[PDB]
RNA sequence: GAGCUAGCCCUGGCCAGGGUGAAGCUGGGGUGAGACCCAGUGGAGGCCCGAACCGGUGGGGGAUGCAAACCCCUCGGAUGA
RNA sequence: GAAUGCCGGCAUGAGUAACGAUAAAGAGGGUGAGAAUCCCUCUCGCCGUAAGCCCAAGGGUUCCUACGCAAUGGUCGUCAGCGUAGGGUUAGGCGGGACCUAAGGUGAAGCCGAAAGGCGUAGCCGAAGGGCAGCCGGUUAAUAUUCCGGCCCUUCCCGCAGGUGCGAUGGGGGGACGCUCUAGGCUAGGGGGACCGGAGCCAUGGACGAGCCCGGCCAGAAGCGCAGGGUGGGAGGUAGGCAAAUCCGCCUCCCAACAAGCUCUGCGUGGUGGGGAAGCCCGGGUGACAACCCCCCGAAGCCAGGGAGCCAAGAAAAGCCUCUAAGCACAACCUGCGGGAACCCGUACCGCAAACCGACACAGGUGGGCGGGUGCAAGAGCACUCAGGCGCGCGGGAGAACCCUCGCCAAGGAACUCUGCAAGUUGGCCCCGUAACUUCGGGAGAAGGGGUGCUCCCUGGGGUGAUGAGCCCCGGGGAGCCGCAGUGAACAGGCUCUGGCGACUGUUUACCAAAAACACAGCUCUCUGCGAACUCGUAAGAGGAGGUAUAGGGAGCGACGCUUGCCCGGUGCCGGAAGGUCAAGGGGAGGGGUGCAAGCCCCGAACCGAAGCCCCGGUGAACGGCGGCCGUAACUAUAACGGUCCUAAGGUAGCGAAAUUCCUUGUCGGGUAAGUUCCGACCUGCACGAAAAGCGUAACGACCGGAGCGCUGUCUCGGCGAGGGACCCGGUGAAAUUGAACUGGCCGUGAAGAUGCGGCCUACCCGUGGCAGGACGAAAAGACCCCGUGGAGCUUUACUGCAGCC
RNA sequence: CGAUGUCGGCUCGUCGCAUCCUGGGGCUGAAGAAGGUCCCAAGGGUUGGGCUGUUCGCCCAUUAAAGCGGCACGCGAGCUG
RNA sequence: UGGGAGAGGGUGGUGGAAUUCCCGGAGUAGCGGUGAAAUGCGCAGAUACCGGGAGGAACGCCGAUGGCGAAGGCAGCCACCUGGUCCACCCGUGACGCUGAGGCGCGAAAGCGUGGGGAGCAAACCGGAUUAGAUACCCGGGUAGUCCACGCCCUAAACG
RNA sequence: CCGAGGGUAGGGCCCGUGACUGGGGCGAAGUCGUAACAAGGUAGCUGUACCGGAAGGUGCGGCUGGAU
């Protein structure tokens, strides 16, 4: 049946992406953990 | 004279529709439709505020002159009357002398052809917009202005009308369409006759599709829900009430009167609504 | 977190074929004029049958599955909410 | 040594289940150490509105080639979407960007918020919508509307020439629009030809033929032809389109009006460039100087911004045209021609799937376009087939039980069973014919029947064409032929009567309920005068609504018909400028602490003092409620009638053993041989009853009862047969579970149901296929139940608060 | 209670005997025939249907007879639901 | 042809009396109702009086033993539209007539549907009295209805 | 070919019968009340509507076949 994965380059950038994160008191904080805990990408791949 | 069908489906058995007949341009005057923002009755915040709007047919608005002394003294001609599906009431194209053209709501009686005017020394005529003071005592008068130039508010769906009934200093007595007495400042415009489209009332949606084409979603009976969603929500099997009936958010709906008490309209309010 | 799902907004797309034959229109009759009747034209409808498409009624299988909801047969809707 | 402990390793089950659609294989020849599995050939089967082809999304080198086979591949592997390496994606015209705007997002102005931040006009962002210039062929192992060829085209820059009041982010026009139906003319596509071109062929009884087989085109600028779309012309006035305006709007006049003219597309033609089958031979060469013609069918596509009808009344902005303003008229713009200039990103490949989403090369899911032929009334249905693609990455045998999917069945025909569950029956088209009832539409495909193939003859109309031939479409009659059977295969209702519920089409518990539940038109009550009420928000701000009482919110009821009785004492809501209570506050009688005192300080009575409450009224489609006992008629029985107690008032009409009836299978009637169900009645209604509506109701229903006809493997009552498994052999090889086990029966005993204790009995050792009685078998620390001063959802006249409102 | 699946039906039986029938008997208010009642006896047998989920029961038509109980109200790692 | 009388019909408008309700004023201890009362209304200020206003319905006197219409029925006043009817003259047509099964149209009240309207009146209903009872008569309330438009109903002691 | 008739199916009309139900007629001495006849003690009658154990009552409009 249809499953809950339907991958979608535009939907995974403006929801995940760099500049979501910036905007956002929250995001900001994912931004300034995931550097902290030394992430290699802090944000989600998509190839746009 | 609304018109029947033959029941030729279990819907068309009792289905009606407008005879339309009152109208003659079918597509509105380009310069003075603009787009419709449909809401689905969601507010600024995406949250839905009004429950069961959406989904009916799109719709532009046609920009309606509720002013009308902007032009006063300066005649037009009643081009044509038009379908609005914004409003009750038909809509009159108008042809000014000026050249300019403008949508009035269509009173009752107005005929393509004649000519209207806005003025302190208008004619009462079917048709024509005077200041409340300038409109003889008794006069049955619709698109009334509320507050002077702050545009017409009152008496303005299919079928409705204001009547002068007398006059006190600055302000003259109204019987509004809902058989409230109430003061109108003299230099408020109104518009000479009742509104038209008067069997408007008489129409029957007939079936379901009907409400959903004019953005009328089905509506839900608390009775049918549970106690997380309303007063009435809950019981095995059927149940009454069984507390003052309530409204989705708890305030008693049979009866009580909602209107702020210390409103500083109150003191132009002469004698509450009938009926 | 609304890339699942629920609702709504904007912008596009899709619905083989067959059937029924509303109003109106035209003519004929009718009458004081009418209502009305008749025939042709017409092509209405949350109209009918049925694919796509959307469903998920009953039964059988499956049950460490092909599948953490599937398969077969059967069945609902299919110009409309 | 235990924690259903943690991490890891290794066992058991076991050579066991399985190896992923039952579309299917066989042989020969290659290669190689090795071959059912790789390559080639021939035979066979499967898809063919796809299981083929082209886009988009997603994926991201998987593409092509050489060399490989450890692992991956459910077996094998020499093969591969695998390993290593090399190569491969070429654009002014395709898509996107250097253009436009949609929702929405963002946001100079501005507004609000303890902070963070929330809003917000313009503007900006934002596309699968608007707009914009490339078609046909060739070439590579792999890209191609991109390279090449041929023919076309766009923008920008500069120039030359001609022309003009040139000039805009401003004004205006235009862009610019729905649904259903649809005309004319074309094209795409397809059928046929006795015509043109073609390698060949004559089989096995016949055919050297008007024979078989194969093909008979594609693109194309200007011009012209055809079909359409768009569009009046002139003048005078002018106060409107937030400056101006010759524009546009409005008024008047004149000429034109299915037209014409001008303009723009579509199609045809068109200089020219291409392509070009079968077969034969080895992707290629031939065929081939290939031919490239005629007739017919014909779109849902094109002309298009076409036409008609209808109500639910159908984006915006740019490009573009026109108007003028600053300006500038040496400029500038328009037109024609010439030269120059033209950037960035994508382009491989999979793409209904082994490359996407499902942990897997997973029977699942995935939007758009093309989707050929013949027959079946039509069609994208169905059968078979084209082009094209496949046989589904374990095989070989055997022909047990049993299971699955399937076929048939003597006599019977629902006797099966909770239930005709299931499976039969029926089944398309044509014609005949069709009831109660009805809201006059319907019920209706009611029911029930007859026809249906092929041949010959006569004959009617229509389209194309010419008015004819041909082609093609719709028919009428007559005479016959065959078989068991002519919608001969495939696809294609069983029917009727009678109840309950719900009017209806819809909707729902994604994944155990599709319903009588929700919704629904419609009815009523109620709130709401607009800065509405109401809703979200601390707010600003929104929604409501660019709406205005024929409108908007809330509530109940639920088409329609006939109706909806009585009670306002309690609760709610509504009304009541009196009275009673009533907080802060006002007031300050009268005290008190202190000080030498002026003072300073604390308490404080009457009285005045809001909402709320009390109190007085109203109100039922507000919350709700609508009695008891005893007696009585000239047979009896029963009480129209009476007495009395109580209530705020004592249930009306209608209905009733009911989706409600306890006693109950009430009683009587119907249906049946027989009826706890069903239907119709009766009424002592445990415990109907009038918008939590009452009683009905045509139509409707994958709803739930009861009955009948038809027909059946449901059954008496089972038999046979098919295929896929089970079974045997080769290959690969799990799982839950498991204290250890050398693990029998009875009768007893035992914590009360013993392989394990006692007595007796029986029993050589180990397997294979089967069956499920036990191992209180597995699974899941029982969901029931209780317990915990454990939790959570929900309710209210429980408590106590808070938002909100007064 | 770290689970002993719970009614009825179907299938499949097996057992007890306080015996429904068949066999053998005594007493009889046993003429005969048919019964009644008790004794012995478990070898075999003990039907088909309507109603209801029903067990049971009632009914229809038969019968020699239409027996009563146990086996976790026998039997859901056998089926139904 | 010339004239007439008339509540004949339809539409539009419009006048004054009275009632009820509302607002202001003034005033206070009852009003109302009957056979008598009670319920009811009234110190929260009723009744009685004055002024203002809203709204509906019916048109006093004239008015009659009157008039008109086929009937049902029709009454303030104004205008419009429209019917029947009588008289005069003796002008025109030349029996063109009478009745009339069917058909068709009209048809008081009440009633029904969809809207509107609602002052007074008033089935139902509530209460107070009366009575043995009083589902009545009388009294206080009161909803349909009575009024408008359109569409039905088609009855009557529709009688002379 | 037609054809008595037979069979399948569906209609129409009439007759009988049916739990139960509706009123109707009649029947020496039942119960309740007193609606009409007199102004019948509320003049009666009336078509319609609504209500009530029952006759009846009430509303609306009509009739005199109403008395004084
Ligand atoms: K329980
Ligand atoms: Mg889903
Ligand atoms: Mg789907
Ligand atoms: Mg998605
Ligand atoms: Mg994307
Ligand atoms: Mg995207
Ligand atoms: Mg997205
Ligand atoms: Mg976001
Ligand atoms: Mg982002
Ligand atoms: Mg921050
Ligand atoms: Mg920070
Ligand atoms: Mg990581
Ligand atoms: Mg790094
Ligand atoms: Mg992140
Ligand atoms: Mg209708
Ligand atoms: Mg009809
Ligand atoms: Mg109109
Ligand atoms: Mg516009
Ligand atoms: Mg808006
Ligand atoms: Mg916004
Ligand atoms: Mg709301
Ligand atoms: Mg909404
Ligand atoms: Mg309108
Ligand atoms: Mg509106
Ligand atoms: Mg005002
Ligand atoms: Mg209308
Ligand atoms: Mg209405
Ligand atoms: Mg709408
Ligand atoms: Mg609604
Ligand atoms: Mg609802
Ligand atoms: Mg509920
Ligand atoms: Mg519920
Ligand atoms: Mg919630
Ligand atoms: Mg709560
Ligand atoms: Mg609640
Ligand atoms: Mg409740
Ligand atoms: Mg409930
Ligand atoms: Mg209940
Ligand atoms: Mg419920
Ligand atoms: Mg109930
Ligand atoms: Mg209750
Ligand atoms: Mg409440
Ligand atoms: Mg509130
Ligand atoms: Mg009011
Ligand atoms: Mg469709
Ligand atoms: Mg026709
Ligand atoms: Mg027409
Ligand atoms: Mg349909
Ligand atoms: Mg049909
Ligand atoms: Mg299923
Ligand atoms: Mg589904
Ligand atoms: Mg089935
Ligand atoms: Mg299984
Ligand atoms: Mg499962
Ligand atoms: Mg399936
Ligand atoms: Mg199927
Ligand atoms: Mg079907
Ligand atoms: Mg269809
Ligand atoms: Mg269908
Ligand atoms: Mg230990
Ligand atoms: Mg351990
Ligand atoms: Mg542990
Ligand atoms: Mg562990
Ligand atoms: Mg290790
Ligand atoms: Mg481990
Ligand atoms: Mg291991
Ligand atoms: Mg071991
Ligand atoms: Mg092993
Ligand atoms: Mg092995
Ligand atoms: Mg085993
Ligand atoms: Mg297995
Ligand atoms: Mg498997
Ligand atoms: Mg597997
Ligand atoms: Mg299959
Ligand atoms: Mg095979
Ligand atoms: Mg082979
Ligand atoms: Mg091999
Ligand atoms: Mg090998
Ligand atoms: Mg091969
Ligand atoms: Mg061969
Ligand atoms: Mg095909
Ligand atoms: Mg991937
Ligand atoms: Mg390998
Ligand atoms: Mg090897
Ligand atoms: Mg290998
Ligand atoms: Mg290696
Ligand atoms: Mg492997
Ligand atoms: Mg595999
Ligand atoms: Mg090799
Ligand atoms: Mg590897
Ligand atoms: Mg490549
Ligand atoms: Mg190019
Ligand atoms: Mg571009
Ligand atoms: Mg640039
Ligand atoms: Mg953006
Ligand atoms: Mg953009
Ligand atoms: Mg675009
Ligand atoms: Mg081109
Ligand atoms: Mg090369
Ligand atoms: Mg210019
Ligand atoms: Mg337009
Ligand atoms: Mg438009
Ligand atoms: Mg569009
Ligand atoms: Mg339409
Ligand atoms: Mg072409
Ligand atoms: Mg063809
Ligand atoms: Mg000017
Ligand atoms: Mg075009
Ligand atoms: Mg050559
Ligand atoms: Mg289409
Ligand atoms: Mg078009
Ligand atoms: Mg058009
Ligand atoms: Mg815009
Ligand atoms: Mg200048
Ligand atoms: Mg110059
Ligand atoms: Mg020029
Ligand atoms: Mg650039
Ligand atoms: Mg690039
Ligand atoms: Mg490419
Ligand atoms: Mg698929
Ligand atoms: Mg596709
Ligand atoms: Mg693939
Ligand atoms: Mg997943
Ligand atoms: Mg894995
Ligand atoms: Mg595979
Ligand atoms: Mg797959
Ligand atoms: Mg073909
Ligand atoms: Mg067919
Ligand atoms: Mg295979
Ligand atoms: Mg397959
Ligand atoms: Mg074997
Ligand atoms: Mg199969
Ligand atoms: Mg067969
Ligand atoms: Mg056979
Ligand atoms: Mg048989
Ligand atoms: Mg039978
Ligand atoms: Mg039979
Ligand atoms: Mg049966
Ligand atoms: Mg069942
Ligand atoms: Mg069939
Ligand atoms: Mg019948
Ligand atoms: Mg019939
Ligand atoms: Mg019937
Ligand atoms: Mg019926
Ligand atoms: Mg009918
Ligand atoms: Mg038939
Ligand atoms: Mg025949
Ligand atoms: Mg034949
Ligand atoms: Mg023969
Ligand atoms: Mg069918
Ligand atoms: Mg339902
Ligand atoms: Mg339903
Ligand atoms: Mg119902
Ligand atoms: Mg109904
Ligand atoms: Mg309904
Ligand atoms: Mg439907
Ligand atoms: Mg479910
Ligand atoms: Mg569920
Ligand atoms: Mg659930
Ligand atoms: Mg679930
Ligand atoms: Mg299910
Ligand atoms: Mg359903
Ligand atoms: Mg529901
Ligand atoms: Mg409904
Ligand atoms: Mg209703
Ligand atoms: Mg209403
Ligand atoms: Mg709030
Ligand atoms: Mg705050
Ligand atoms: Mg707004
Ligand atoms: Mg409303
Ligand atoms: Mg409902
Ligand atoms: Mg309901
Ligand atoms: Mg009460
Ligand atoms: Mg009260
Ligand atoms: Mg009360
Ligand atoms: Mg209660
Ligand atoms: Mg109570
Ligand atoms: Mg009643
Ligand atoms: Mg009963
Ligand atoms: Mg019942
Ligand atoms: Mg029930
Ligand atoms: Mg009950
Ligand atoms: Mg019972
Ligand atoms: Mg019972
Ligand atoms: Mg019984
Ligand atoms: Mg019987
Ligand atoms: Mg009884
Ligand atoms: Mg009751
Ligand atoms: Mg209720
Ligand atoms: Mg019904
Ligand atoms: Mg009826
Ligand atoms: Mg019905
Ligand atoms: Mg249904
Ligand atoms: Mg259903
Ligand atoms: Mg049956
Ligand atoms: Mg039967
Ligand atoms: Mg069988
Ligand atoms: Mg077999
Ligand atoms: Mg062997
Ligand atoms: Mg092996
Ligand atoms: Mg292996
Ligand atoms: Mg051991
Ligand atoms: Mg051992
Ligand atoms: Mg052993
Ligand atoms: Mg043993
Ligand atoms: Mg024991
Ligand atoms: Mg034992
Ligand atoms: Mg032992
Ligand atoms: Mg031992
Ligand atoms: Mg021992
Ligand atoms: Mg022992
Ligand atoms: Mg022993
Ligand atoms: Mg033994
Ligand atoms: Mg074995
Ligand atoms: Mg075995
Ligand atoms: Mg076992
Ligand atoms: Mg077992
Ligand atoms: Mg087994
Ligand atoms: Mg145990
Ligand atoms: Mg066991
Ligand atoms: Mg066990
Ligand atoms: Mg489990
Ligand atoms: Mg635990
Ligand atoms: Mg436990
Ligand atoms: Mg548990
Ligand atoms: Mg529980
Ligand atoms: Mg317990
Ligand atoms: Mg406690
Ligand atoms: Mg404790
Ligand atoms: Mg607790
Ligand atoms: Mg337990
Ligand atoms: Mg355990
Ligand atoms: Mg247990
Ligand atoms: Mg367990
Ligand atoms: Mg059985
Ligand atoms: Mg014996
Ligand atoms: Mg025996
Ligand atoms: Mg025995
Ligand atoms: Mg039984
Ligand atoms: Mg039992
Ligand atoms: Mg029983
Ligand atoms: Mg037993
Ligand atoms: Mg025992
Ligand atoms: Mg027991
Ligand atoms: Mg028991
Ligand atoms: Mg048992
Ligand atoms: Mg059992
Ligand atoms: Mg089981
Ligand atoms: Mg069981
Ligand atoms: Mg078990
Ligand atoms: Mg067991
Ligand atoms: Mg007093
Ligand atoms: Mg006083
Ligand atoms: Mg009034
Ligand atoms: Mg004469
Ligand atoms: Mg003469
Ligand atoms: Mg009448
Ligand atoms: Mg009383
Ligand atoms: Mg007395
Ligand atoms: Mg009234
Ligand atoms: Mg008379
Ligand atoms: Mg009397
Ligand atoms: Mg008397
Ligand atoms: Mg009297
Ligand atoms: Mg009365």
């Amino acid at each position: 049946m249809k499953r809950t994965w339907q991958p979608n380059r535009r939907k995974r950038a403006k929801t995940h992406g760099f500049r979501a994160r910036m905007r956002t008191p929250g995001g900001r904080k994912v931004l300034k953990r995931r550097r902290q805990k030394g992430r290699w990408r802090l944000t989600p791949a998509v190839r746009k | 004279a609304v018109k029947k069908f033959k029941p030729y489906t279990p819907s068309r058995r009792f289905m009606t529709v407008a005879d339309f007949s009152e109208i003659t341009k079918t597509e509105p005057e380009k310069s003075l439709v603009k787009p419709l923002k449909k809401t689905g009755g969601r507010n600024n915040q995406g949250r839905i505020t009004v429950r069961f709007r959406g989904g009916g047919h799109k719709r532009l608005y046609r920009i309606i002159d509720f002013k009308r002394w902007d032009k006063v003294g300066i005649p037009a001609k009643v081009a044509a009357i038009e379908y609005d599906p914004n409003r009750s009431a038909r809509i009159a194209l108008l042809h000014y002398v000026d050249g300019e053209k403008r949508y009035i709501i269509a009173p009752d009686g107005l005929q393509v052809g004649q000519q209207v005017v806005a003025g302190p020394d208008a004619p009462i005529q079917v048709g024509n917009a005077l200041p409340l003071r300038f409109i003889p005592v008794g006069t049955v008068v619709h698109a009334v202005e509320l507050e002077p130039k702050k545009g017409a508010k009152l008496a303005r769906a299919a079928g409705t009308s204001a009547q002068i009934q007398g006059r006190e200093g600055d302000y003259v007595i109204l019987r509004l369409p809902s058989g409230e007495l109430r003061k109108v400042h003299g230099e408020c415009y109104a518009t000479v006759g009742a509104v038209g489209n008067a069997d408007h009332k008489n129409i029957v949606l007939g079936k379901a599709g009907r409400s959903r084409w004019l953005g009328r979603r089905p509506h839900v009976r608390g009775a049918a829900m549970n106690p997380v969603d309303h007063p009435h929500g809950g019981g095995e099997g059927r149940a009454p009430r069984g507390r003052p009936p309530a409204s989705p958010w708890g305030w008693q709906t049979k009866g009580l009167k909602t209107r702020k008490r210390r409103k500083p309209s109150s003191r132009f309010i002469i004698a509450r609504r009938k009926k």
